[PDB]
């Protein structure tokens, strides 16, 4: 589980 | 290979330097984007800057009739632009201090505002349950959104300025596409408490919506799906923003009403920091753009805008 948040990353 | 500061598994921010000179409620603080001035507006109709690093005063910028309860800057640090209980916005020349332009067009109090990244437009939220999308280089207002059934408490816009987020007393959160006005989708929880803030993440994927319930939520913008959940501090009552922190961990930061700095890790939602040295409501708290720089300003009692630094913290070290 715990699937880690990216909030910076440009996809 | 960039220089990148480092992780710790939890930051230590200190105390550095305390501003005084709002003589009423402050209600936000902004860095500069490119790093170099603090921005402040109060109920004192007043817009101070300041220097980011030192907290040196710089100049005061009024003409507001009335409190103003937002500011924002544009993305060449030029420009300001401010809503107040005047039920106007104004655009501000930073250098000389001059209004440039007054935005009418709400029927109340002007609660919020952003520049959208390529700084054309403007976005506004109003206690008269509108949102506005302003011409800066104009001055008219392009578009009128019925956004909501209650006041508007938080307008933004996401990374390419393609999507704007409003949020509201009537609970909700609502996505509107900037180019046609459409709302492209409504965030509804379990509850309904009011959203006093929200805001996208820097790359526009997940929203942080604050309620009055002492709740930080970080929404999956397209599933609609709530993803991580903060608590443990206080807001009942206020408008509190909330920040995402990049520059060093990975952190959500925000405001209380029991005058402390939360600061959580966004992935665990463990509370890592709480800074204490306010006397009255933390009320807005912002990141610095390339420092770990945090500023936060306080309420009635208070008066005082407070800069924390952090450049070392914890870091978990394997014996083997």
């Amino acid at each position: 589980d715990e699937e880690e948040i990216d909030v910076v990353a440009v996809e | 290979a960039t220089q990148s500061k480092p992780t710790p598994v939890k930051p230590n921010y200190a105390l550095k330097f305390t501003l005084a000179g709002h003589t009423k409620a402050v209600s936000s603080v902004k860095f500069s984007p490119n790093g170099e001035w603090l921005a402040s507006s109060s109920a004192d109709k007043l817009i101070k800057i300041w220097g980011a690093y030192d907290g040196k005063f710089e100049k005061t910028i009024s003409g507001h009739k009335l409190g103003i309860s937002d500011v924002a800057w544009s993305s060449d640090s030029n420009l300001l632009v401010s809503a107040s209980d005047d039920k106007t916005l104004k655009i501000w020349d930073v250098s000389s201090g001059k209004c440039l332009k007054t935005l009418k067009g709400h029927s109340n109090y002007v609660f919020c505002c952003n520049f959208n990244p390529q700084s054309n437009l403007i976005v506004s939220g109003s206690f008269d349950e509108s949102v506005r999308i302003w011409d800066v280089k104009t001055g008219k207002c392009l578009k009128t959104l019925p956004a909501h059934s209650d006041p508007v408490s938080a307008v933004h816009f996401n990374r390419d300025g393609s999507l704007i987020v409003s949020s509201s007393y009537d609970g909700l959160c609502r996505i509107w596409d900037t180019a046609s006005g459409q709302c492209l989708k409504t965030l509804i929880d379990d509850d309904n408490p009011p959203v006093s803030f929200v805001k996208f993440s820097p790359n526009g994927k997940y929203i942080l919506a604050a309620t009055l319930d002492n709740t930080l939520k970080l929404w999956d913008y397209s599933k609609g799906k709530c993803l991580k959940t903060y608590t443990g501090h206080k807001n009942e009552k206020y408008c509190i923003f909330a920040n995402f922190s990049v520059t060093g961990g990975k952190w959500i930061v925000s405001g209380s009403e029991d005058n402390l700095v939360y600061i959580w890790n966004l992935q665990t939602k463990e509370i890592v920091q709480k800074l204490q040295g306010h006397t009255d409501v933390v009320i807005s708290t912002a990141c610095h753009p390339t420092e770990n720089i945090i500023a936060s300003a306080a309420l009635e009692n208070d008066k005082t805008i407070k800069l924390w630094k952090s450049d070392c913290g914890t870091l978990e070290v394997l014996f083997q």
